[PDB]
RNA sequence: CGCGGGGUGGAGCAGCCUGGUAGCUCGUCGGGCUCAUAACCCGAAGGUCGUCGGUUCAAAUCCGGCCCCCGCAACCA
RNA sequence: AGGCAAGGAGGUAAAAAUGU
RNA sequence: CCGGGCACUCUAACGGGACUGCCCGCGAAAGCGGGAGGAAGGAGGGGACGACGUCUGGUCAGCAUGGCCCUUACGGCCUGGGCGACACACGUGCUACAAUGCCCACUACAAAGCGAUGCCACCCGGCAACGGGGAGCUAAUCGCAAAAAGGUGGGCCCAGUUCGGAUUGGGGUCUGCAACCCGACCCCAUGAAGCCGGAAUCGCUAGUAAUCGCGGAUCAGCCAUGCCGCGGUGAAUACG
């Protein structure tokens, strides 16, 4: 999450097979969710906060 | 069986379709 | 090592979300980001006003920003000036109709994040950490809490070995869903390191 | 260790080696069996997976017993250490010597050590004086393979029995 | 296993390098980083220094090795012996 | 009968018997039978010499099989080996080639197990 | 396992007769949870039995089971470093289960061709007083009787 | 010089002896166990029997040479 | 016949070195 | 299918229902054993939830920061390579060694997901991956999609084989600028070891082991046989 590898938020690819999503809270690389654009830690944190609307603790 | 990508069951396992297992 | 977040456990029931807006697969992502930005910005600004619930709705893309605070005066300005500036900033950031419906938290010692923030502030001034914690707890108890807890971990007042000073009052029933506990947390941004200020206030059941 | 005895053979046509070592050829299984029965000693298949199934016509059980006995005898032969010190008590020395002699008689080696500390002055000399004397005492029983060699903190000898 | 639909892929560096040195007759080591490309009939006879991540390594080039990408002949990893 | 280069099998369903050709597997054999006009439910012991011979002819004239096929594969390897190609190099080594991680289970290219002290 | 005597499952009995033993046997035969295959197998076996020894295979099966049923066998308890084949009783249901298991084993030890067939043959052998399962049972009994010495080391 | 006896997987030892049949322990490798090492258990690898050679249907085996090792008899040492 | 207790048996309680 | 209907399934909100409440037994009491009605009985099942603290457990490479250190360099950009290297060793899997199986051929039954440049009906070209045309949906309403084991029939006949599919040759399909390193897949050929595995050792107490398929998330494409998740068939045994 180097503030230099927010060359992803730099919209330009060169080839649209380089656009690699990223988290958009820490800017992690490795556990984004298309549905949130968040890393699997950041997302979790926000879920616990209650700041991703409708995201409950799961149970069935 | 299972593993063999030139049977029916193998095909099923591998996920795909072709000569041995058609769409129809 | 255990112990999950109390709010993020009681979030289909006792306490509703700190954001409320539907959006599809196409737009939850952008909107979420926007909301996060808003929250960040407000935090940066209203640290003086003492901020708690930073509620938001997209009610047909009319952003509703609700900041439950400690000082309406400070948010507002000296009659109604700084409230406007903040709103404008939000608009600039987040280009949609944006409100800023300020509510004070009457009983500022029922809002647990506020309490936590206060404690953090005190710590930053380098006080007797344990003493401060105890005082905070007592204050909470006085307010009308049916139980309180403050966990403060870290380099206590500038210590070389990690500790976790720890104090409580009455009932802090951290397992029952029916409990309804305001959990607050404040990051004590201090001079020798970083101190964790976790605060739990048990206000009341059902 | 263990071969197919007379009728334990379906290995068709067999290499009829007696307990004597003599070849009667490639008899039937059955013929060989008959012969064994007549001769009293079992056609034991010491190489069923060979140029004719190696039909060694000895009593199997008897053979096994013999082998067992031999093995037992082999055990009973071993290394016996006698560790002196630099300073010697004479009675003790004598006793040690006697023990060594006994061991040699039995058939058992006597590795004759000393125990040295540091103090390596007349330590090696003392060791030499001891071990060599001991050897002189019991030449009839053992002669020395290993002389009184320095072990730094020991002086080792090996008295090995004269005849085997 | 060979993997190009329609459009046998060669890079317009040493596509439009080596085709001009068709006019210059032969040429004298063509150094490339584009190992991606195949060995088209135009390359035949020349000498190509493909990139080994570190080396510009030479290949004298024949009519057999047409149906192959360049990085085949520049073996990048080294040794297996211990 | 010797339906390729001395390719005799015995006593099995025709297709299966054919499969014993170095040149042929379960699909080719099935195709071949369909082409030539021999019933799959028949045997090597139960086949008639006219119908034996048709198959023998067709198969031989249609594909490259057996010793020839072996030569071809060797030839291919040579083509790959002589030229300084990755695959050729791998072949020379005794290594796997096509996309295997070699670190552990390259064995059917490495043969049995040649353990070393650590 | 610690507290209670752990209840033994009551099944739906056979849908073709009304026999729990039969059901149990089928289950035992059944590997992988392929019952409506092993049920079929069982009925094929029964049919084979009928074809040969012309009694209602259910009774035959029962007889076979009875024949294989062991009454004393060997557990293993270490005592003084030595491990002992401790010859004790086998409890009724447990014994029955063991017998069933043995039968199944025998069926799959047999060199004959098909699923039903082997089982049928095994059952017939058991009824007779011979075969593989019965032999195993006998061996087990002997092991008890060869090691009746250690009996007193009861559990 | 004599005579005697010996020679076996890396080390110590059986087999020869009874012509067919190479074990045993210590070590070397790998694994298991254990928190970890030792020990422990399991495997695996590893000997053509000094050699020339003969035998003989076939030898570690029977025979000799030569090489040695061993003790003693032995002069210059 | 069961209730225990006191005694007397006899069986079983195997082994298994260590440490920045 | 349509009308027509909310009956039933459903779906989803809300309520009820199980409380040791009823009877007998013991027990001072709790409670326990047995009924009984009840869909369920004694915490019905499964979750979510993990105390004070330990392990100075793990992470400064998710982020947050204290201190230190680097600064035309330990920073920035890119191209290529490397992460995938392989005489070895272990870990976790998958697939197997067959005939309760294997191959084909028809035929039947799920849940839960997921779908917009996304899923793709259906039609044609192709052996086929797929390609072309092309409707539908914006999702219970169209689609992925056939679930498979199963059941009916055929075949195979106990072999290293129609077991098994590694590897290796060839030709292709797709995504993407680009599949050489290093993709998946199709087809044809190749047809390896392996005949249920030493000492050891792991998992599991009921809809569970075991086996069978289906979805997902990341994601162009995938090295997924992983992970998460759902249903199908479905046991054993527990003396102690
Ligand atoms: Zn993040």
């Amino acid at each position: 999450a180097r503030k230099a590898l927010i060359e992803k938020a730099k919209r330009t690819p060169k080839f649209k097979v380089r656009a690699y999503t990223r988290c958009v809270r820490c800017g992690r690389a490795r556990s984004v969710y298309r549905f949130f654009g968040l890393c699997r830690i950041c997302l979790r944190e926000l879920a616990h906060k209650g700041q991703l609307p409708g995201v409950r603790k799961a149970s069935w | 069986g299972k593993g063999d990508r030139r049977t029916r069951r193998g095909k099923i396992w591998r996920g795909t379709y072709g000569k041995y297992r058609p769409r129809k | 090592g255990n112990k999950i977040h109390p709010i993020g456990f009681r979030l289909g029931i006792t306490r509703d979300w700190e954001s409320r807006w539907y959006a599809g697969k196409k737009q939850y992502r952008h909107l979420l980001l926007e909301d996060q930005r808003i929250r960040g910005l407000l935090e940066k600004e209203l640290y003086s006003a003492g901020l708690a619930r930073v509620d938001i709705e997209r009610a047909a893309d009319n952003v509703a920003v609700t900041v439950h605070v400690a000082k309406p005066g400070v948010v507002i300005g000296r009659g109604g000036e700084r409230i406007r500036v903040l709103r404008e900033e939000l608009a600039k950031l987040t280009g949609k109709n944006v409100a800023l419906n300020v509510q004070e938290v009457q009983n500022p010692n029922l809002s647990a994040p506020l309490v936590a923030q206060r404690v953090a502030e005190q710590i930053e001034r380098r006080f007797a950490v344990r003493r401060a914690i105890k005082q905070a707890v007592q204050r909470v108890m006085e307010s009308g809490a049916k139980g309180a807890k403050v966990i403060v971990s870290g380099r206590i007042g500038g210590a070389e070995q990690a500790r976790t000073e720890w104090a409580a009052q009455g009932r802090v029933p951290l397992h029952t869903l029916r409990a309804n506990i305001d959990y607050g947390f404040a990051l004590a941004r201090t001079t020798y390191g970083v101190l964790g200020v976790k605060a739990y206030i048990f206000l009341g059941e059902v | 260790k263990e071969y197919l005895t007379n009728e334990r053979i379906r290995a068709k046509q067999v290499r009829v080696v007696g307990p004597d070592g003599k070849q009667l050829g490639i008899m039937d299984t059955r013929e060989a069996l008959r012969l064994a029965q007549e001769m009293d000693l079992d056609l034991v298949l010491v190489g069923p997976n060979a140029d004719p199934p190696v039909a060694r016509i000895m009593d199997y059980s008897k053979w096994r017993y013999e082998q067992q006995m031999a093995e037992k005898e082999a055990r009973k032969t071993e290394v016996k250490s006698i560790k002196f010190r630099v300073k010697i008590d004479e009675h003790d020395y004598q006793t040690k010597l006697g023990h060594i002699k006994r061991f040699l008689q039995e058939g058992h080696k006597v590795k004759v050590t000393i125990m040295f500390r540091g103090r390596e002055v007349a330590h090696p000399e003392l060791g030499e004086r001891i071990l060599n004397r001991v050897t002189e005492d019991l030449k009839d029983l053992a002669v020395v393979e290993m002389k009184p060699e320095m072990l730094g903190r020991d002086m080792n000898m090996l008295l090995a029995p004269v005849k085997v | 296993p060979r993997s190009l639909k329609k459009g046998v892929f060669v890079d317009d560096h040493l596509l439009e390098k080596v085709l001009e040195l068709n006019a210059k007759g032969e040429k004298r080591l063509i150094k490339t980083w584009s190992r991606r490309s195949t060995i088209v009939p135009e390359m035949v006879g020349h000498t190509i220094a493909v990139y080994n991540g570190k080396q510009h390594v030479p290949v004298y080039i024949t009519e057999n090795m047409v149906g192959h990408k360049l990085g085949e002949f520049a073996p990048t990893r080294t040794y297996r012996g211990h | 009968a010797r339906i390729a280069g001395v390719e005799i099998p015995r006593n099995k369903r025709v297709d299966v018997a054919l499969t014993y050709i170095y040149g042929i597997g379960k699909a080719r054999a099935k195709e071949a039978l369909e082409k030539t006009g021999i019933n799959p439910a028949t045997r090597v012991k139960d086949l008639t010499e006219a119908e034996v011979v048709r198959l023998r002819e067709y198969v031989e004239n249609t594909w490259k099989l057996e010793g020839e096929l072996r030569a071809e594969v060797a030839a291919n390897i040579k083509r790959l080996m002589d030229i300084g190609c990755y695959r050729g190099l791998r072949h020379r080594r005794g290594l796997p080639v096509r996309g295997q991680r070699t670190r552990t289970n390259a064995r059917t290219r490495k043969g049995p197990r040649k353990t070393v002290a650590g | 396992a610690r507290r209670r005597r752990a209840e033994v499952r009551q099944l739906q009995p056979d849908l073709v007769y009304g026999d729990v033993l039969v059901t149990a046997f089928i289950n035992k035969i059944m590997r992988d949870g392929k019952k409506n295959l092993a049920a079929r197998i069982f009925y094929d076996a029964c049919k084979i039995i009928q074809e040969k020894t012309g009694q209602e295979p259910l009774k035959v099966f029962k007889q076979a089971v009875e024949n294989v049923k062991p009454r004393m066998e060997v557990r293993s308890r270490r005592v003084g470093g030595a491990n002992y084949q401790v010859p004790m009783e086998v409890s009724p249901r447990r014994q029955q289960s063991l017998a069933l298991r043995w039968l199944v084993q025998a069926a799959n030890q047999r060199p004959e061709r098909r699923a039903a067939v082997r089982i049928a043959h095994e059952l017939m052998d058991a009824a007779e007083g011979k075969g593989g399962a019965v032999k195993k049972k006998e061996d087990v009994e002997r092991m008890a009787e060869a090691n009746r010495a250690y009996a007193h080391y009861r559990w």
